[PDB]
């Protein structure tokens, strides 16, 4: 139940939500017993875990006449949400709106099923320090360390290929085309040039789209490894 | 650690005489923790990914150099220096299956301080300069 929802939320990847000329980063895990949601805007993080009874109550208050079991409602909500989260530009009708309070955040979702209306609301409170930590702070550090290790491995491979280049140059041969010649690789100079030139544009996170577009498999792998131990 | 507060007691010998101090810390607001940990780390991850892409491009250029040297009829004195063609997907798969567990081990913060502190400072400086 609650533990399963927490594990599912932990193991899910981030998605980009475009709503009312604004952007959010969302993770959603919906099962027949309930659902869990984590929202962020690079400034604050909100979490909401809801069970079956609250689902039925809220579905009744919002949809005053929608007499359906909680399982069907949750299944329809998942079917509506997952296509958007997995990929944008999907041909689905799902409008999102955001309202703010002192601490609460209201995420309103409106859609249509077989041409009839369908409303839902998420009342996301501020997330606890443990959740935000375990979800963002540690996985990001793991990704950074893994990327540094990958960079070191690539540097070693480049050094080996440089040794091959040196051997072949000593052999005395010449290239048929001289334009392919490449200067020897030096890690310090490469790092300095990168920092001087490309870092300002590469470190720009913007509204979070680069994060979801680029780093979503390494994040999942790091989270899965963390779950094991 | 009492309630939500933290008392950090520091004792020192100021010219051989006692020196006591007590930092009283309260849980930081979401904005401070965010701007101090979350966004900078994302910047570092993106920068490292860009570095990996650049290194892959350099490896591809070196592979082209190897291919042209082979086509030129040149023979290397030592056959042991031969290196296999670099493929990004295969390298990523091998890394993720073999070395990810050890690389991603955060531990207790020591590797983060030891390895990634120039990138963190650069990202923070860029953020400050932007606004």
């Amino acid at each position: 139940v609650m533990e399963e929802l927490e594990q599912g939320l932990l193991m899910q990847p981030w998605a980009w939500l475009q709503l009312a000329e604004n952007s959010l980063l969302a993770k959603v895990f919906i099962t027949k017993q309930g659902y869990a949601l984590l929202v962020s805007d690079l400034q604050q993080v909100w979490h909401e875990q809801v069970d079956t009874s609250v689902v039925s109550q809220r579905a009744k208050e919002l949809n005053k006449r929608l007499t359906a079991p909680p399982a069907a409602f949750l299944c329809h909500l998942d079917n509506l949400l997952r296509p958007l989260l997995k990929d944008a530009a999907h041909p689905s009708e799902a409008t999102f709106s955001c309202d703010c309070v002192a601490d609460a955040l209201i995420l309103r979702v409106r859609s249509e099923l077989s041409g009839l209306p369908f409303y839902w609301n998420f009342h996301c409170m501020l997330a606890s320090p443990s959740l935000v930590s375990q979800h963002l702070i540690r996985p990001l550090m793991g990704m950074s360390l893994a990327l540094q290790c990958q960079v070191r491995e690539l540097a070693t491979l480049l050094h080996m290929k440089d040794l091959e280049i040196q051997d072949y140059q000593e052999s005395g041969a010449t290239l048929i085309r001289d334009r392919l010649k490449t200067e020897p690789f030096e890690e310090n100079s490469f790092l300095e040039q990168f920092m001087i030139e490309k870092l300002p544009e590469a470190c720009s996170i913007g509204d979070g789209k680069p994060f979801v577009m680029n780093l979503q498999d390494l994040y999942m792998a790091v989270t899965t490894q963390e779950v094991q131990v | 650690c009492v309630a939500d507060a933290l008392i950090l007691r520091v004792r020192s010998e100021l010219s051989g005489l006692p020196f006591y101090w007590n930092f009283h810390c309260m849980l930081a607001s979401p904005s401070l923790v965010s701007q101090h940990l979350i966004r900078p780390l994302m910047g570092m991850s993106l920068a490292l990914q860009c570095q990996v892409r650049e290194l892959a491009t350099l490896l591809h250029m070196k592979d082209l150099e190897i291919q042209d040297y082979q086509e030129s009829g040149a023979t290397l004195i030592r056959d042991r220096l031969k290196t296999e063609p670099f493929e990004e997907n295969s390298f990523l798969e091998q890394f993720m299956i073999e070395k990810l567990p050890e690389a991603c081990s955060i531990g207790d913060g020591k590797p983060f301080v030891m390895n990634l502190q120039d990138l963190y400072m650069a990202v923070t400086t860029q953020e400050v300069q932007v606004g």
